[PDB]
């Protein structure tokens, strides 16, 4: 699971915590211009707990002025949307507490 | 670097399909040409699988998002209620070498308005079965138009057009027969028709007033 999955799924309020026992690194070939379309779209409070919890440093705290023309903040942007998958773990309801599993990178949303 | 008719379905004949399908949740793939000619006209003649983020409802086994990722999306994101057709298609995806993909185990049906306007595009050969009353097809229709931005691509039975319409003109949203195909289930399957084609579908897209 990528952390852009996380948000979609987290959007609309208190989105869905993520914990996670397996994280690994996946390249995807940086495409700028997607990147630069989702920074807008990114749920931003939902994206900084996640990226804490799966213990990511250097973490934007928002969109940069004039993020479309800086390279550095797509990458770092890009890194961190598409390329960390949580492996193991949990997605958990705030309101009922209620614990998603989250295995082979699968969120399992099915009651 | 675009990719032809022809070499999208060669290499959509190369996804792995149901090992051991459920009949009541309408496990049947989409077939390399059906699936290759509906992909490279959302791409080629709208415009909506390069660089957008795509849902494939009722994914199954991948074919439709295995090919949404070939043809440049910036994520597909698959949606199955089975655990068996998400491991083929992790497995696909990890052989096709698709990086531009996730999935999620879940019903359709019972989706929360958590994902309201959070793709771009919504693309599925959804499942047909009467629940309620009412077509798993039209329940999954009304959850990708809550869900997609921009347009919904989707295979409904052409004998039930008028209500199709029907309902987009009660939902007022824009509606638009791209073609009329004409497949039968796997050879498999027990129960073929005799005297046509096993399915008369529309391939329709779905899209939004400005
Ligand atoms: C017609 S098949 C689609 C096959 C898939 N598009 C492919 O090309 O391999 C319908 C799919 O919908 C799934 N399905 C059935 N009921 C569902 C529901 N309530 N929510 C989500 N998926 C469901 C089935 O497991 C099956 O994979």
């Amino acid at each position: 699971m990528k952390l852009l999955t996380h948000n979609l799924l987290s959007s609309h309020g208190f989105p869905l915590r993520l914990q996670a026992t397996e994280v690994r690194i996946c390249p995807v070939e940086f495409n700028p211009n997607f990147v630069a379309r989702m920074i807008p779209k990114v749920e931003w409070s939902a994206f900084l707990e996640a990226a804490d919890n799966l213990r990511l440093i250097q973490v934007p705290k928002g969109p940069v002025e004039g993020y479309e023309e800086n390279e550095e903040f797509l990458r770092t942007m890009h890194h961190l949307l598409l390329e960390v998958e949580v492996i193991e773990g949990t997605l958990q309801c705030p309101e009922s507490g209620r614990m998603f599993p989250i295995s082979r990178g699968i969120p399992n949303m099915l009651l | 670097k675009k990719v032809r008719l022809k070499e999208l379905e060669s290499r959509l004949q190369q996804v792995d399909g149901f090992e051991k399908p459920k009949l009541l949740l309408e496990q049947y793939p989409t077939r390399p040409h059906i699936a290759a000619c509906m992909l490279y006209t959302i791409h080629n003649t709208y415009d909506d699988i390069e660089n957008k983020v795509v849902a494939d409802l009722g994914c199954g086994c991948g074919v439709l998002s295995i090919g949404t990722a070939m043809l440049g999306a910036g994520l597909c994101v698959g949606f199955d209620i089975d655990e068996d057709a998400l491991e083929i298609f992790n497995r696909n995806a990890e052989e096709f070498e698709l990086t531009n993909i996730d999935m999620v185990q879940c019903d359709v049906c019972l989706l929360s308005n958590r994902m309201s306007k959070s793709f771009d595009t919504v693309i599925m050969n959804p499942p047909f079965g009467t629940k309620n009353n009412k077509g798993t097809d039209m329940a999954f229709l009304k959850t990708a138009l809550e869900m997609a931005r921009t347009a919904v691509y989707s295979l409904h039975k052409s004998s039930t057009r008028e209500h199709v319409q029907k309902k987009a003109a009660e939902w007022k949203i824009k509606i638009d027969i791209i073609a009329e195909l004409r497949y039968d289930l796997p050879a498999s399957y027990k129960f073929h028709k005799k005297k046509s084609v096993d399915i008369e579908v529309d391939l329709i897209r779905f899209s939004f007033h400005h």
